């Protein structure tokens, strides 16, 4: 009747009931997943995934990591993943701005990179809290 | 008078090729090396 | 042999005679005195 | 408009211009060096960082080109260099078409190929003098090592190099030039400068893919 | 009369043929040139000079084809 | 009579192969310049500039086949 | 008579050369300017800018060859 | 005469060639928009209004060919 | 005589060119529009409207070498 | 006469060019569809009506320089 | 004379332009369905039938061609 | 003598232009079929029928302008 | 005279053109056929198989232009 | 004198065509042959006996081009 | 006469065919000399090096295409 | 006179077009060898073996266009 | 007179045509030249030599064509 | 007279073929044995030897053309 997600992160499964909509953001840009899809493997990049199903959809931010969709059936491996109602907007706001002050500083050509990858987690914190 | 006719090999290019060397040896000498 | 004058020849050149001089020793004096700069340091 | 030009007579005729035009560089590049020798500081002073930021400049696309014996030849490619590049520079800015000749237009010394085909035959005798001088005199680069059937390749390999080193760097100056004048007859000065900037922008690259072509030809005789 | 005419036929052709290659060739370097600094804007001052300096090179190549398109309408020397 | 009729082809011919190359150029650079856009909103400032400045690079490539164009149809020396 | 005919086809090529170009060219721009929409919905406002904004650049190429089929049709100074 | 004869031959060249390549232009681009919708059909609306809109702009291409065809078959000033 | 025999080819040429293209264009179009609903059967319905739009607006490209064939063989003012 | 000569190769060109485009346009529709029914099979039923849908649209195609190739043969006007 | 000269010609190039498409369209659909059978053998019922009937679609295109020849050879109305 | 030399020359283009298309399309098709083998040689039998098949509706497109260009040689009726 | 020199032409161009296409396809064929047998040496039986097959149908394409070829040289009814 | 030149000629571009698509044929096959020698060198005796055997089947494709090129030029039945 | 209208337009191909594959070949080698400069910007001093280095070696090529058709339009031996 | 100056071009373009293909080809054939020399350097022995092998049937096909000009040249028959 | 207009042209096109391959070939190697430069800087010494040494291989190419046409233009034995 | 003025174009076109194919030969190989070298720096001195071991193997096609063109100018026997 419908396809059936379950996202997992190291620890813990998160998200395992089933939907009629996902949209996911991907390494490519951007992707969206409706029934019956073809047999697809994403690379999924850091940042909102959206979810509908029924009446409600709703953006759990998640960072990074796979996703295949196989017949009938999505499962996304990513290494963190929080709900976006969950996560308080302003406090996630402030980290953003935290890891922009830290990041403006950060030099080098190691910690640049940990400064970079740091404000783009805490960029796409938010944007599932608006969102 | 005669009109145009370009593209001429005549001795002119050896004549040049000389003042040339002459003007990479001669500033060669001023210029470059002091 | 002979000089040949018109001003068609030369107009063109000297505007772009002036650019290339005034640019020029605008960055050839910035990088030239860096350069200075860097060896007296 | 003409492509004609007026010969001088020693017995035998040899342009007018290009010895002029030609004697012009000279001039201009001696004159500004022994401007910029006359008295040395520790510290680079006002203008003369930037002679210094030309020879390093030459330093460096010897050395890359040539190797650790770059040191030798650096007053030859940087006269290749300089030479070239002020021949094309003053053939754009120096406004010469004021200066009416007996019979042709002054602009370059590189305009007429004799001295394209001159500064070809000095990196000829350039590399055949480095090849003759720090390898085997029975053999150079030529000998078909490799293959003994690469023979004719190799041997029209040695007759293309000055040739199209010869023929770039004139095709290129004469070109530029003709726009300017093509266009100018068309039309007024203020139309043409887009052009000429393009013009003057490859005069000078013209010039340094010269030098440096100039230069790795000296490294295939080393090797 | 016949020269003439077949002149102002090689200065179509020049100025036609010309535009060719490098109206391809631009485009892909541009294009390409663009995806780039998509993927790094950070990188967007360093790929700008390449490419400007790029387009000069390619846009000269139907620079002699115009040129002598010119040449052949107004500075003939032929008639 | 034979002067004019040449002209006027290679009038149209001048324009008409102009088009071609850089038609097909502007194409992919455009369309490479948006894909860019899209996989990086944040930089659609930068991808701008750089998409407008080729366009106009390879915008003019077709300008001299509509210049010779109107120089052989209007302003034509030969007749 | 002959000077009339030339011009006419002259004007029929103008026409048929300078669509053949941006004719594919709009179409791969357009085609990879839907594809990142499908991909990035939310930046369907920044896409739309820039692919309207092309399409008007590579549109104008074929005007130019239909311009001069006109002025060879209609105002054709050559008969 | 000849005239009418070369007039109405630019006629089936005019529209013959006009649609070589927006033919292939807008398939790339439909069928590339097509794939996306399949990759995303909430984005169904969204990629319509382009892909519509892109079109219109290619659609014209042979309409210049086709208008100029007709210009040449039926208001033809030069019979 | 001359008239009709040029205004028969001009209406063999004109469908027959107009085919090239879009003949290659909607075979990209469909079949990248098959393969999208092989991927994703439950937009099927999504797919197929904006296909079978597409293919009309391609359909017609060759429309037009069609009409003008005909108004050359049937409805000719010339003959 | 002369007329009968050009309408008889106006036909053979006509059903000979038509063919071109949609010959490979229906290849790599048709085989692009049979793909994603190896794919998908439990998709034949849906892909199988876009399939013979879209060759109906690209058939055709040729069907226009059939039907002039043949109008040009038998019902000629023109003789 | 010239009448049967003209389409013994029209005959020959009617089926050698007709098979240059769709020579190339069946070949790439086949491969194509062929490697779908590889990757799912027990989906061969499936993938032939569709083959099968993209086949027939393609092969006529190069049967008008080839009657168009024939009626132009055989049952020629023409001489 | 003019019927003869023109029905000679349909007959050597007819066979020369119809192996174009096929002799590239039963490449791609065969060259695929094999590719698929070696990854499924279980599947060669399944694999080989459709290959098989399919070279056969390729075949027959050169055999039209074998035939046709025979017919012009041999059974010539307008000789 | 004329007949024999057309024959001997239409002879030079029927071997000269069939060879294009299978020339090309035999290459794509079998290079795909052998980079199977490397991935999977163990199908080599196999793969040759299918691989000899398919080029005998490639190949006899021009043989059928070698055919008329030499019909038209050495068996030629019209001379 | 006519049939002679027209023969060699015929001779010239049988020769000339004939290595076109083979040309490039056996230059894919055997570069993919080499490919997977590289990544499988166990497998050499294997690729080899296939990628000969390949060869000699495209390489008589211009055998036949040059046969009939020599008895053109040699064994010349017509002169 | 003659003489002189024949090397005009040997001074418009010569400039207008060597434009073609360089300002193809410059166009691929600028723009993925651009891609690789935005991947590692640390490196652009020395890919600007062989990028420039480059397009002289390519940019002379249309070099001696300007230098012929001027030595054909100003010192042309043969008028 | 007329023969001798058939046999000349018939020199010129037999060499000219056995060039083209094989000119490609070999390309592909040997820069893919060497990608694969790269990749697996140990194999070099393996890989040349068959890179010279390939090349020497795909330099065949200029040399049967390199004899039959000089056949033309030198051992004509026909002169 | 006709001898030395033959000539003119064929100095036009020898130089013309030597430039299209070349053009474009330079233009792959240069630029996938750099792109491995960009990925591996340290290699760049490596490259350069590889690279250089290719150019001269390609750049000769169109010497030959330079060659042959300054052989005709200025020491043309014909005239 | 006419033998002449056929062999300098025969000339011309000799060279200005050969140079297409192998030009754009090298190009690739070159490219392609320069990217392996970028990768695997050690494996430079393996690399080489083959890449230029290639390129005199291409580069002789262009030397057929080159010759044949000589013996046209220079040694022609027919005049």
């Amino acid at each position: 009747m419908t396809l059936n997600l379950c996202v997992l992160t190291p620890n813990r499964s998160i998200w395992n009931s089933e939907v009629k909509e996902i949209i996911l953001s991907t390494n490519s840009g951007q992707i969206g997943v409706l029934p019956n899809h073809a047999p697809t493997a994403t690379a999924v990049d850091i940042g909102i995934l959206r979810i509908r199903l029924n009446d409600q959809w709703l953006t759990l931010a998640l960072m990074g990591g796979f996703a295949r969709i196989g017949n009938n059936e999505i499962t996304i491996l990513v290494n963190d993943a929080e709900r976006g109602s969950d996560i308080d907007p302003q406090e996630a706001q402030q980290t953003l701005e935290i890891a922009e002050a830290n990041l403006r500083k950060a030099e080098g050509k190691r910690q640049k990179i940990e400064a970079n990858l740091a404000l783009r987690r805490a960029r796409t914190r938010v944007e599932a809290s608006n969102t | 008078i005669e009109k145009a006719s370009l593209f001429d090999f005549n001795l002119t290019l050896p004549i040049i090729m000389a003042e040339f060397l002459f003007l990479m040896f001669a500033l060669d000498k001023i210029y470059y090396t002091p | 042999f002979n000089t040949d004058i018109l001003a068609t020849n030369l107009i063109n050149l000297s505007v772009v005679l002036g650019v290339l001089i005034f640019f020029g020793k605008g960055v050839l004096s910035d990088l030239l005195d860096n350069r200075k700069q860097r060896i007296l340091n | 408009v003409g492509q004609h030009f007026y010969w001088q007579i020693g017995g035998f005729q040899i342009h007018g211009q290009v010895l002029i035009t030609s004697w012009v560089v000279i001039a201009i590049l001696l004159g500004s060096a022994a401007i910029a020798v006359r008295s040395p500081q520790t510290i680079p002073t006002g203008g003369q960082n930037f002679f210094e930021y030309v020879l390093e400049f030459i330093r460096d696309v010897s050395k890359t080109q040539i190797g650790e014996e770059y040191r030798p030849w650096v007053p030859f490619i940087g006269t290749m260099f300089l030479f070239i590049f002020v021949s094309n520079w003053s053939g754009a800015l120096l406004p010469w078409k004021i200066i009416q000749l007996p019979h042709g237009e002054l602009a370059a010394p590189t305009n007429d190929i004799n001295t394209t085909v001159a500064l070809a035959l000095l990196t000829s005798v350039a590399y055949f003098y480095a090849g003759l001088t720090k390898k085997g005199l029975g053999y150079f680069g030529k000998y078909i090592q490799p293959t003994p059937i690469l023979l004719p390749i190799n041997i029209l390999e040695d007759f293309t190099k000055p040739l199209s080193l010869s023929f770039r760097l004139f095709g290129n100056i004469l070109a530029d030039e003709l726009v300017v004048v093509v266009l100018v007859s068309l039309v007024p000065l203020v139309v043409p400068i887009p052009v000429m900037f393009l013009g003057l922008f490859t005069s000078g690259i013209q010039a340094l893919i010269f030098a440096t072509l100039a230069a790795a030809y000296i490294g295939e005789s080393l090797e | 009369p016949l020269i003439a005419a077949a002149s102002v036929i090689a200065a179509g052709l020049a100025v036609g043929l010309a535009s060719i290659g490098p109206g391809v060739g631009q485009g892909t370097a541009a294009g390409q040139a663009v995806e780039g600094i998509a993927r790094q804007p950070e990188a967007e001052g360093k790929i700008r000079g390449t490419l400007l300096l790029s387009l000069a090179f390619m846009e000269a190549l139907t620079i002699y084809g115009l040129v002598v398109a010119l040449a052949l309408l107004f500075a003939n020397p032929f008639v």
